[PDB]
C-alpha cells in the first residue's frame, strides 16, 4: 500500500542527493546557530563616583574599611607584638568609644550611629566557637578588641595575647580565610605585619555597614579624624565609588554527576557501531548515522528555543538523554537490510528494494514513540511538558532527515565501492560541528589587594547571600608614631 | 580442580568488578542531591565527595553483587537464559534511564498523587516492558523493592536516615521505584557479562 511511497523516494534521492545533502546541512546550521554564542542597566561592577548615587538596588549593602598604621623608632628595646600592638589599641578603644557614641547634629539632631547602623541579632548555629567575639546586642562594627567583648581593660591587663588570637589559626591556605586577619583587616602576610625590629608596621582594620549613606555624617566625622589622625599623609583623591560584584561559585562535586553522563553516553555509541565493524566497509561509514541523529537534536533545540517555549531548561544537562531513549537502531535495523540485498547495479534500487520493505516497521516504531510522547505532555506537570517538545521535535526531525541524508551517504557510498570525494569531506564537517556543538556543553556550566573572599563570608554567617547584591567601598586614614 | 576453580574465578570476579560499579554509582548519586552547607569549617573536596562514611558503598556494591549474580543463576537453574536485547548497548541505556530517574527524584514537585501513580506504574512497568520480558526477574525486583523499601522504613524509627516531617509520603512513594529499576538494571549487567563465556 505504501511501500511503493519509500519506493519512489530510493529514486528520488540517488537522483537528487547532493542538493538535499546541502538542504540538510544548511538547516542544521541555521538551527545550530544561537545556540553555542546565546529593566536592570548593569548588574555587574559600573563605579561612578562617591559624590553620586548607586543604581538604587537593595540586597546590596557597602562596608566601610578605615587603615591606620603604628611606627617606633628604628632603635627601641623590647620590641614585642604585644606593647607596640597595645598603646596602637589604646587609642583604638577611645576612638571606637568615640564613634558607637558618636554625638553630632545628623540628619536627625543628636543621633549616633545605631540609627542606621544594620541592627539585627541573626545568630546562626556554627557560631559557637565565637560566642563571644560577634556583637549580638545590635551594632554591626569590626575591630580586634571584639575580641575582648569591647573591654580595653581586659587587653591592656592580661598576661599575653599574641597566642591566644592565634587561638583559632586552623591551617594554611583555606578558602575559608579566618576570624584573626578579618578584625586585623591589614593581612599579616601582604600587609607585612611580622616581628621585625627596627622595621615594624603594625596595622589594625576597621569595618562598618549601613543602608543609606549620609555624607552630613561622615564628613563631619572626619572633621574630627583630621584633629585625632594628624598623620603625614597627601592622601584625599576626590570622589569615586567601586561597587564590587558578587560572583556565585560552582564547586567541582555539584559538576560530577552531569559528566559521568556523557561518559555512558559514548560508551552507548562505540557498542552502536561494533554491529557494523562486521559487514565490509569503513569505520566512517557508522560516523554517518552518528553525527545525523545527534545533529537532529541539536537542530530540534533550535527550533524548541527560538519559538520560545524552552524558558527553563539547557540541553548539556538533557541532550544526552535523547541519544539514549531515541537511540541508533532505528537507521541500522534498514542499514543491515540494505547490505543483506543483492549485489545488484544501481543501488537505486537496492535501496528501493530493502528499504521499502522496512518502511511498514519503522512507521510502527514512530507511531509507538509518539504514543509515548503524547501521554507525556497530555501530563498537566509543566516541567515534562517542556522535555516532551524536545523529544517530539527530534523524533521527527531524525525521522524526516534520516531519509534524506543518510539515504544519500550510503548511496555514494556503495556507488563508489561496487565501482571501486565530497561525501567523506562533508561527513567530516559534520562530525566537527557535532563536536562543536559538543564543546558547547558549557550552556549548562553556569581596597582590591584584600583576599578573593571572606566578604559574603560574613553574610553567609547571617542567613543572607551577598552573591545577587553588590558592596561599595570608602576609605579614610588616621596613623601614629612616638618612642 | 584448576577447572572448576576457574569457574569459582569468574563467578566472583564478576561480582568484584559490578561491586566497584555499584559503588561509583551510590557515590556519584548521593553527591547529586546539592546540600548548602554554609557551616564554618567549609568541607575539603574529597569529604565533599567521600560523603556518608564506609557503611555506604560497601552495603550498594554488596546488593549489586547479590543481583547480578542472582538473576541469572535463577534462569540457569529454573528454565533458559535470556535473549531479547542483550547486548551492552540497552544495558548502557538501562543504566543511563536508571541515573535519570534519579535525577527526577528531587528536582520535581507534584501536584496530586494520582498524577504519580498514573506516571510511576506506567515508568516502571515500560522499563520491565523494554530490557527484560522475564517475568521471574519481573517479581524478583518487585520484591526486593518491596523489602528494601521495608527495611529503610523500619531502620530509621531506631535512626540512619534522621528526617522526620509530612514529607514521609517521599519514601512511600518514589524509593521503591528506584529500588525496582536498579534491580533491573542489575541484572541486565549480571546477564550481558556473564553469558560473555
Ligand atoms: C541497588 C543500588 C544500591 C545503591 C542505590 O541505588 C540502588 O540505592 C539508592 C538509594 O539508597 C538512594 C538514596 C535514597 C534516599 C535519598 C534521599 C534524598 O534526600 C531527600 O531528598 C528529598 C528531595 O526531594 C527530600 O528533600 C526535600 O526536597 C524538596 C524538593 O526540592 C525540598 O524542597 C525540601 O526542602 C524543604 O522544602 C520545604 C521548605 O519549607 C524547607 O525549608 C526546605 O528545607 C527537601 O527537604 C529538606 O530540604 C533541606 C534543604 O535542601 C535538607 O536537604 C533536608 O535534609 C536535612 O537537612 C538538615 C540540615 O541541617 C540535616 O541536618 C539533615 O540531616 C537532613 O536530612 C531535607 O529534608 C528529602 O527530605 C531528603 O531526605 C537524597 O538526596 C538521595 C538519597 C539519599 C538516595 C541516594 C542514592 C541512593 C543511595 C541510591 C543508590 C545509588
Ligand atoms: C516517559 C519517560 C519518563 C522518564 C523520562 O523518559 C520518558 O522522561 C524524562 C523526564 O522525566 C526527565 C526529567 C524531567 C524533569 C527534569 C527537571 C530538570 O530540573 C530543572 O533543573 C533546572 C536547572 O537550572 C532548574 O533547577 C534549578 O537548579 C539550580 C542549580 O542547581 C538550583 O540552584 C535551583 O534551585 C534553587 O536553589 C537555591 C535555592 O535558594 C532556591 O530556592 C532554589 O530554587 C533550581 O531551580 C529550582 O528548580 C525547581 C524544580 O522544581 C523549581 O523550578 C524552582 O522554581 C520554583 O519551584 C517551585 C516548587 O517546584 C514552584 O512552585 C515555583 O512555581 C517555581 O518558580 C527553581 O527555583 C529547574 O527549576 C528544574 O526544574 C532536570 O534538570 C532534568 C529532569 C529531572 C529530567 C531528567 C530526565 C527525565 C527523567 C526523562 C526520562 C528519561
Ligand atoms: C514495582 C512498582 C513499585 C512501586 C509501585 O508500582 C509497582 O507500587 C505501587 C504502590 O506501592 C503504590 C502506593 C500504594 C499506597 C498509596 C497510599 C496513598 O495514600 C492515600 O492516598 C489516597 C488518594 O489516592 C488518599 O490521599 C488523600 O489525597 C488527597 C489529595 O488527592 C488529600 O486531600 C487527602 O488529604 C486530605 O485532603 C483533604 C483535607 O481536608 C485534609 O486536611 C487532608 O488530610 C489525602 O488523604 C490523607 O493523606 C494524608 C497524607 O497523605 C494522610 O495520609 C491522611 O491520613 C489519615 O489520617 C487519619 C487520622 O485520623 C485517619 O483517620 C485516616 O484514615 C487517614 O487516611 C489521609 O487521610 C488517602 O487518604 C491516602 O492515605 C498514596 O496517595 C499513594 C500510595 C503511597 C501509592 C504510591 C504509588 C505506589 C508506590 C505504586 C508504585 C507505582
Ligand atoms: C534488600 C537490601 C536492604 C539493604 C539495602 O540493599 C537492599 O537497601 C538499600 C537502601 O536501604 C539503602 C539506604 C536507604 C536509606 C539511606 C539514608 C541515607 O541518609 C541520608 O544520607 C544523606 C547523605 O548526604 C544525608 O546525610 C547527611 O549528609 C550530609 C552531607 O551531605 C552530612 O553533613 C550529614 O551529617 C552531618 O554533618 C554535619 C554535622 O554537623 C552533623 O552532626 C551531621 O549529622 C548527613 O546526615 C548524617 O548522617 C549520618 C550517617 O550518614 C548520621 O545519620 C547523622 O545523624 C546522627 O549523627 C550523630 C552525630 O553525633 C551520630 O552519632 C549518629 O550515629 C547519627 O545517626 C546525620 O546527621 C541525609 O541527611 C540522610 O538522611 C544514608 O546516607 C544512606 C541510606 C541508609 C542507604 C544506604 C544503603 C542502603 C541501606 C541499601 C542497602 C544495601
Ligand atoms: C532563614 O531561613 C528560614 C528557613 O528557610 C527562612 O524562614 C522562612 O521563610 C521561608 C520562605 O521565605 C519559609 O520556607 C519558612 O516558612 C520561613 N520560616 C520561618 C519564618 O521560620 C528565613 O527567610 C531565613 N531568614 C532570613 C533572615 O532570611
Amino acid at each position: 500500500k505504501i511501500s511503493r511511497a519509500f519506493y519512489n523516494h530510493g529514486l528520488l534521492c540517488a537522483s537528487y542527493p547532493i542538493p538535499i545533502i546541502l538542504f540538510t546541512g544548511f538547516c542544521i546550521l541555521a538551527c545550530c546557530y544561537p545556540l553555542l554564542k546565546l529593566v536592570d542597566s548593569d548588574r555587574k561592577q559600573g563605579e561612578p563616583t562617591e559624590q553620586p548615587e548607586w543604581y538604587v538596588g537593595a540586597p546590596v549593602a557597602y562596608v566601610q574599611q578605615i587603615f591606620v598604621k603604628s611606627s617606633v623608632f628604628p632603635w627601641h628595646k623590647n620590641l614585642l607584638a604585644v606593647d607596640v600592638f597595645r598603646s596602637p589599641l589604646s587609642r583604638a578603644f577611645q576612638l571606637v568609644e568615640e564613634i558607637r557614641n558618636h554625638v553630632l547634629r545628623d540628619s536627625s539632631g543628636i543621633r549616633s550611629l545605631e540609627e542606621l547602623c544594620l541592627q539585627v541579632t541573626d545568630l546562626l548555629p556554627g557560631l559557637r566557637k565565637l560566642r563571644n567575639l560577634l556583637p549580638e546586642h545590635g551594632c554591626l562594627l569590626l575591630s580586634p578588641g571584639n575580641f575582648w567583648q569591647n573591654d580595653w581593660e581586659r587587653f591592656h591587663a592580661d598576661p599575653d595575647i599574641i597566642g591566644t588570637i592565634h587561638q583559632h589559626e586552623p591551617k594554611t591556605l583555606q578558602t575559608s580565610a579566618t576570624l584573626k586577619d578579618l578584625l586585623f583587616g591589614v593581612p599579616g602576610k601582604y600587609s607585612g605585619v611580622s616581628l621585625y625590629t627596627r622595621k615594624r608596621m603594625v596595622s589594625y582594620t576597621i569595618t562598618l555597614v549601613f543602608q543609606h549613606y549620609h555624607a552630613k555624617f561622615l564628613g563631619s566625622l572626619r572633621a574630627r579624624l583630621m584633629l585625632l589622625h594628624p598623620s603625614p599623609n597627601c592622601s584625599l583623591r576626590a570622589e569615586s565609588l567601586v561597587h564590587v560584584h558578587f560572583k556565585e561559585e560552582i564547586g567541582v562535586a555539584e559538576l560530577i554527576p552531569l559528566v559521568t553522563t556523557y561518559i555512558i553516553l559514548f560508551a552507548y555509541i562505540y557498542f552502536s557501531t561494533r554491529k557494523i565493524d562486521m559487514v565490509k566497509s569503513k569505520w566512517g561509514l557508522a560516523l554517518a548515522a552518528v553525527v545525523t541523529v545527534l545533529s537532529s537534536l541539536l537542530m530540534s533545540v533550535g527550533l524548541c528555543t527560538l519559538f520560545g517555549l524552552t524558558p527553563t531548561l539547557n540541553g548539556g544537562e538533557i541532550f544526552p538523554y535523547l541519544v539514549v531513549v531515541i537511540g541508533l537502531e532505528n537507521v541500522l535495523v534498514l542499514t543491515k537490510s540494505v547490505v543483506s540485498t543483492p549485489v545488484d547495479l544501481e543501488v537505486k534500487l537496492r535501496i528501493a528494494q530493502g528499504l521499502s520493505s522496512e518502511s511498514w516497521s519503522i512507521m510502527k516504531n514512530m507511531a509507538t514513540e509518539l504514543g509515548i510522547i503524547l501521554i507525556g505532555y497530555f501530563t498537566l506537570v509543566p516541567a515534562i511538558q517542556e522535555f516532551c517538545l524536545f523529544a517530539v521535535v527530534g523524533l521527527v526531525s531524525d525521522f524526516f532527515l534520516q531519509m534524506l541524508f543518510f539515504t544519500t551517504v550510503l548511496s555514494i557510498d556503495i556507488r563508489r565501492m561496487e565501482l571501486a570525494r565530497l561525501a567523506q569531506r562533508l561527513i567530516m564537517a559534520g562530525t566537527v560541528v557535532w563536536i562543536g556543538i559538543l564543546v558547547y556543553t558549557d550552556p549548562a556550566g553556569l581596597w582590591r589587594k584584600l583576599s578573593f573572599r571572606h566578604w559574603p563570608t560574613l553574610f553567609s554567617y547571617y542567613n543572607i547571600t551577598l552573591a545577587k547584591r553588590y558592596i561599595s567601598l570608602l576609605p579614610v586614614i588616621p596613623v601614629t608614631l612616638r618612642l | 580442580i584448576s577447572s572448576v576453580t576457574s569457574q569459582s574465578v569468574n563467578l566472583m570476579i564478576r561480582g568484584v568488578v559490578l561491586f566497584f560499579i555499584g559503588v561509583f554509582l551510590a557515590l556519584v548519586l548521593n553527591l547529586l542531591q546539592i546540600q548548602r552547607n554554609v557551616t564554618l569549617f567549609p568541607p575539603d573536596v574529597i569529604a565533599s565527595i567521600f560523603s556518608s562514611a564506609w557503611w555506604v558503598p560497601p552495603c550498594c556494591g554488596t546488593a549489586s553483587a547479590v543481583i547480578g549474580l542472582l538473576y541469572p543463576s535463577i534462569d540457569r537453574h529454573l528454565g533458559e537464559p535470556h535473549k531479547f536485547k542483550r547486548e551492552w548497548s540497552s544495558v548502557m541505556r538501562c543504566v543511563a534511564v536508571f541515573v535519570g530517574i534519579n535525577h527526577a527524584s528531587a528536582k520535581v514537585d507534584f501536584d496530586n498523587n494520582i498524577q504519580l501513580s498514573l506516571t510511576l506504574a506506567a515508568l516502571s512497568i515500560g522499563l520491565w516492558w523494554t530490557f527484560d520480558r522475564s517475568r521471574s526477574g519481573f517479581g524478583l525486583g518487585v520484591g526486593i523493592a518491596f523489602l528494601a523499601t521495608v527495611v529503610t522504613q523500619l531502620l530509621v524509627y531506631n535512626g540512619v536516615y534522621q528526617y522526620t516531617s509530612p514529607d514521609f509520603l517521599y519514601v512511600r512513594s518514589w524509593l521503591p521505584c528506584i529500588f525496582f529499576a536498579g534491580g533491573i538494571t542489575m541484572g541486565n549487567i549480571g546477564r550481558q557479562l556473564a553469558m560473555y563465556e
